[PDB]
């Protein structure tokens, strides 16, 4: 139904600008109010702006003021947010948030928000984005049960973590253990997955690591074997 | 505005819980809820204090009355760990104000023992300089797993490691563990291996003695 | 019968900026040019092409409302050929226009004893806007010959400034909703009738 | 000795606008031209006349220090025959110019918004300044063709606007307080001279 | 001593704009900050404004900040407040104050005034300048005492209240009891000022009451007699 | 910034005045105190909460309290009823915001009987059409005095009357009633008169016929 699909985010500078979009998709962007709420990595909520039906700001926070800008483009659905003189305290995974209510003329202003996105997580840092390196992990001949051996990417070096890793083309939803990754004390992260993967005799997966990486642009499709 | 909630409340999955959110005088503003999963994205829960979104179950319930708002969850379950917060709208300084969440954790769950999976240094990482053999342990409830590293059957661990802490996944802790220190030629001998000591018992699994 | 939705265009909780004016179709509905005069006492009603006492005679068929919050000596502006900071660089109405202009001072529903960033305008732009059109967007004003390389520096600046609005300002400084409802016919069958 | 009160012109709680800029007849004294050299340094030195290698030893009999606060791209008008807004109706420096402009970024501490209104430029006059000409009138100007009285409206425009200096505007929108050393050598004993 | 003579005030219309002036004298108008504050009748005290010794302005209230505009001279002593788009409220009668601790760059912020002035009443009204009705009160012959005698002015018909009504300038300094006005059900005023005079009938024959209205420069020089 | 004064304050000849100025915090920025006597300019008498300037008596002390400053009078006479204020200059929002007003009373003052004069219309201002007529009562220190006109042997009410309320005089209080209602008519010569009321009492001056 609701698909607010949230584009633009990556790793910038602090004291430089970027544009977020939130293109809406299943209601009617003339009637409802969106808003933008950030949220910084195990560190709670926060909400940044929003704007009415027609194009009006509902505020700011106590912290984006004269920095950030709202706007709205209700003709193509999307919710615009400009952010300028970023600063380090501002790294977080921004969300779109819709609101229930139809916004009746003469109402009170009460916005609770009914639908949500999964968000662009927007960096903040003086490293530069560097690109990952997509190793096969070998599924060792270690046979005791069916599934016993195992096969995955070992995702590494990336500084930026929207990563995300595919194995057939945006499919295979059984068990894939993407573990979260760990800064290894240099600024960079470390990925990996794990698949079920039973007897091995060509009836099995095609063998496809597709790591996504958006703040340093690359495509690997590097096979796995035993 | 400014909202105040307790960092945690836990409590067995037999009882209910007392989520409260409490200001200056928050009795007559509306006052919402919101639940999100670890790693998900916030869903709506009972809000306006007194109804609910259709699909949440009629257990969520919750009242206002003054200065304290209280998200009564009934008949808790190991599903409903989750981050709640509380909303408000403060007409005063047209904001959002939200509150540092509560982590609702269902105390008293069974334990789980940690599996654990070696990946040695893959086939195509010899031929360059690379070092990354992977620890990696599976599912397991009860977290501060350590990972104890046998490189070249001796304690080795002054080398680069992760050991990162634990997270979650369908309320399930799942770590990793990555130290290969070794020149690059780590084929030196005597089978580097990896060991996880959870609370209690602790699992052993190596490589090839290669 | 089915009234057009002229209460939540005119009596919102929060009105747009002059940058992003915003539009607002209305047809298929039968429009009462007469509830209007229940906002404000200071009230302009100020039309062209159109006599006030003929919209309940004629057929339209997208009779459209804009809606925006300028300061008080900015309403003259909006109108057809006028420049000014304003008409040039956020809204412009055509010369030949057909429509009304409506003007209000809102000093109590938005203004607040602080300044809050709700109300923008676009102070600078390359060139003046087309009849009809409405830029949105924020990159860095070259006001020089160096390149600005997206940081707002030496000769590099915001294209966008806030107003500032408090209840103690003068009737030239405080804020007035403006809403301007353009008239058009295509070939097309009318819906936007007048009260018969 | 007695040292010239270069610290009450620099380190000044609140400085001046660029319409009222203040001097102080700094005489009787013996001026040490280098405490202003590494304090605060993000300093502008641009010296017209003399240098700055030949400063502490040269006697004047009455040097005058002026101070007002621009905005940053208004900074290269403060120069001798330099053209603009701010370097014809607020402040003219002379074509033969013998002295030292000097302006650091003030973006700390006159960036209140609860001040804003207490910075002010003139933006419209009759005819151009004089060089060290102060205008602190506030008469309404006649910009159309009949004659304004004592109220704004069209072609009634107040002479003065306001410097809205928010502390998040780029650096070419940032307070500057722009003091001006104008050194002069009339018919008088020299008393104004360097640390001997 | 230190006089700061306030002048500049009278009656504007609502959405006028006057200017008011403060000339100082007997200190030094170069190290001292001057500040603008009002008083109504009664409605304890207001700040309006204030400069500092270098033309800077401290600030201003909220409630006349954007329409009102301090400066300051100081080759001649004076100060001024314009004073634009002024309502019904700004009806006070401003002070002229001075302050101490001549605040050398090194200080903090506090500003106490010490000198005050004597004031300029600014009546901001709809209503139109009226003047004057000086009539002489007659000295009735009693014998009740020795200086059984009351006589004085009865001036009436005037809108605004700034009057200063005094006798024979430095002759007469006895009791000149001036009682104060009444807004009477007509949008006017009226005053008395009646002096002791012990019987002097056919004596001294100083009985001027000069009466001055500044918004109606009518300076009467009225003359008592039995 | 917002300062709260007492409205009103009372106290005898003997002990001590006390006036207090509260706030959010007032305990790091001085309270300059002014004295404002009825038709005059407030002169300083209390500054950095300790100090008093050049001419103020050994009696004006005060203290600042973590939320409250207080201007402590020592013996107070009769020359000492006038309206003080607290001043903090506030430099969050850079505006030197004053307090309310708190005007001293000295209780215990004696009762000075009012002097009423009366004057009757002059010939100057009886050429056309004036017929004025003025009562003027100056020396009384209670208020609440009622100027009734029994003049035209009758409760002359619905004439045009003025009837200035009270005001003060060196600590003294002072008022004044006007008549116009004569339109050059006043020829019934039916005994006009002022008549005041203090207390009970009463003093009254006949008005000249002619
Ligand atoms: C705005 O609200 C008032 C009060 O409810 C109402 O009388 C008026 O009709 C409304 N205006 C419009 C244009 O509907
Ligand atoms: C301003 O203050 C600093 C620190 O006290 C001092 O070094 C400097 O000399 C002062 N300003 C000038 C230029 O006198």
């Amino acid at each position: 139904e609701v698909q607010l699909v949230e584009s633009g985010g990556g790793l910038v500078q602090p004291g430089r600008s970027l544009r977020l979009s939130c293109a809406a998709s299943g209601f009617t962007f003339d009637d409802y109010a969106i808003h933008w709420v950030r949220q910084a990595p195990g560190k709670g909520l926060e909400w940044v702006s929003g704007i009415t039906w027609n194009s009006g700001t509902i505020g700011y926070a106590d912290s984006v003021k004269g920095r950030f800008t709202i706007s709205r483009d209700n003709a193509k659905n999307s919710l615009y947010l400009q952010m300028n003189s970023l600063r380090a305290e501002d790294t977080a995974l921004y969300y779109c948030a819709k609101h229930h209510q139809i916004a009746v003329a003469g109402d009170a202003e009460d916005y609770y928000f009914d639908y949500w996105g999964q968000g662009t997580l927007v960096t903040v840092s003086s490293a530069s984005t560097k690109g990952p390196s997509v190793f096969p992990l070998a599924p060792s001949s270690k046979s005791t049960s069916g599934g016993t051996a195992a096969l995955g990417c070992l995702v590494k070096d990336y500084f930026p973590e929207p990563v995300t890793v595919s194995w057939n083309s945006g499919a295979l939803t059984s068990g894939v253990h993407t573990f979260p990754a760990v800064l290894q004390s240099s600024g960079l992260y470390s990925l990996s997955s794990v698949v079920t993967v039973p007897s091995s005799s060509l009836g099995t997966q095609t063998y496809i690591c597709n790591v996504n990486h958006k703040p340093s642009n690359t495509k690997v499709d590097k096979k796995v074997e035993p | 505005y400014e909202l105040t909630q307790p960092p945690s409340v836990s409590v067995a999955p037999g009882q209910t819980a007392r989520i409260t959110c409490g200001g200056n005088n928050i009795g007559s503003k509306s006052v919402h809820w919101y639940q999100q999963k670890p790693g998900q994205a916030p869903v709506l829960v009972v809000y306006d204090d007194s109804d609910r979104p259709s699909g949440i179950p009629e257990r969520f319930s919750g009242s206002n009355s003054g200065n304290t708002a209280t998200l009564t969850i009934s008949r808790v379950e190991a599903g409903d760990e989750a981050d709640y917060y509380c909303q408000v709208w403060d007409s005063r300084s047209d904001r959002v104000v939200f509150g540092g969440g509560t982590k609702l954790t269902a105390l008293g769950q069974p334990k789980a023992a940690p599996s654990v999976t070696l990946f040695p240094p893959s086939s195509e990482e010899l031929q360059a300089n690379k070092a990354t053999l992977v620890c990696l342990i599976s599912d397991f409830y009860p977290g501060a797993v350590t990972v104890a590293w046998k490189a070249d059957s001796s304690p080795v661990k002054a080398g680069v490691e992760t050991t990162t802490p634990s997270k979650q996944s369908n309320n399930k802790y799942a770590a990793s563990s990555y130290l290969s220190l070794t020149p690059e030629q780590w084929k030196s001998h005597r089978s580097y291996s990896c060991q996880v000591t959870h609370e209690g018992s602790t699992v052993e699994k190596t490589v090839a003695p290669t | 019968t089915n009234l057009c939705p002229f209460d939540e265009v005119f009596n919102a909780t929060r009105f747009a900026s002059v940058y992003a004016w915003n539009r607002k179709r209305i047809s298929n509905c039968v429009a009462d040019y007469s509830v209007l005069y229940n906002l404000a006492p200071f009230f302009t009603f100020k039309c062209y092409g159109v006599s006030p006492t003929k919209l309940n005679d004629l057929c339209f068929t997208n009779v459209y409302a804009d809606s925006f919050v300028i300061r008080g000596d900015e309403v003259r502006q909006i109108a057809p050929g006028q420049t000014g900071n304003i008409a040039d660089y956020n809204y412009k109405l055509p010369d030949d226009f057909t429509g009304c202009v409506i003007a209000w001072n809102s000093n109590k529903l938005d203004s607040k004893v602080s300044g809050n960033y709700n109300y923008l305008y676009r102070l600078f732009r390359k060139s003046n806007l087309k009849p009809f059109e409405r830029d949105i967007s924020t990159e860095i004003y070259q006001a020089g010959n160096k390149p600005c390389n997206g940081v707002a520096g030496f000769n590099c600046y915001f294209p966008l400034r806030s107003y500032s609005f408090r209840p103690t300002y003068g009737v030239g400084h405080q804020p007035y909703r403006v809403v301007v409802l353009s008239f058009e016919l295509l070939h097309a069958p009318a819906t936007v009738c007048g009260p018969k």
